[PDB]
């Protein structure tokens, strides 16, 4: 869920995650607009909000439309009318319209951005601020570090 | 030549230490919000904050603000809903809110739900517990008559 913090999640936690290993290849701020069941895939159409990095997909931009994926066993499910931040590696499919799609898997990182009366508590206030400002730090200057 | 740095009129809810009729070149001060504030620049919190004169009569830092404490939304309860006694939606320091369980099916167990927002950030109950209530099942309750 937003801002939580794994047991072995120390500080800088996204910025390894996006820069070392895996080493993210994408980076999407995307709302999920509807899911649709297929064949041992669980389909879910977002929206882009956001683009922190990306690779083979060229041209993607904020309004622009994305299709990911997820295994039918994987107990991950994104809601629809919820903003997320996903990021990993380009996948090798192509959707109706000729833009790529992506799968979720074991190297994207996939998190629910905070809400706005969640973000300003007292407790989340302090990881609210490291979330945004490694969007920030990433979506300008990338791994360059 | 040296002058007075201007005069560190305290931020809303804060007091200042130590109090001087003029702050002179070198002369510090520390701001203390009173029981139920916390420290904030901007957005991002403030562990503490300590400013000092320099040369030209300016400050190091700039005023800080002391924010009232935000315990943030209530945790939802399993088979239960939340009710602000203090008003819509208000999650700040010393409101009061009243958990109840979906009545008639279930009863309440552990406390009785009333929860009041903390000085540290979390929700307390009467006892003086920060975790949620628990609802237990009403046995029987046939409709014969």
């Amino acid at each position: 869920r937003a801002l939580e913090r794994g047991l072995q999640d120390e500080d800088g936690y996204r910025m390894k995650f996006a820069c070392y290993y895996p080493r993210v290849e994408y980076g999407f701020q995307v709302k999920v607009l509807r899911e649709d069941s297929r064949a041992a895939f669980r389909l879910f159409e977002t929206k882009i909000t956001q683009v922190l990095h990306f690779t083979k997909d060229v041209k993607a931009a904020a309004n622009q439309m994305r299709n990911f994926l997820v295994r039918a066993s994987c107990r991950l499910r994104l809601e629809p009318g919820k903003e997320y931040l996903i990021m990993g590696l380009d996948g090798a499919t192509y959707d109706l319209e000729g833009h790529p799609q992506y799968l979720l898997d074991s190297n994207s990182w996939i998190e629910e951005m905070p809400s706005e009366r969640l973000c300003r508590s007292t407790r989340q206030r302090a990881a609210c601020a490291q979330l945004n400002d490694f969007l920030q730090e990433y979506g300008t200057q990338g791994c360059q570090v | 030549t040296a002058h007075a740095c201007p005069y560190p009129m305290a931020p809303p809810n804060g007091h200042v230490s130590p109090v001087q009729a003029k702050y002179i070149l070198k002369d510090s001060f520390s701001i203390f919000c009173e029981t139920g504030y916390e420290l904030l620049q901007g957005h991002l919190p403030l562990k503490s904050f300590t400013a000092v004169c320099q040369k030209d009569g300016s400050w190091d830092r700039p005023m800080p603000a002391c924010s009232i404490v935000d315990c943030g939304p209530p945790d939802d309860l399993p088979s239960g809903r939340v009710e602000y006694i203090t008003g819509p939606g208000v999650t700040t320091y010393k409101a009061v809110i009243q958990y109840s369980c979906e009545e008639t099916f279930y009863t309440m167990k552990v406390n009785d739900g009333k929860y009041v927002c903390e000085a540290d950030g979390f929700w307390t109950s009467s006892k003086g517990e920060k975790s949620l209530p628990v609802c237990e099942p009403v046995c029987g309750l046939s409709a014969r008559t």
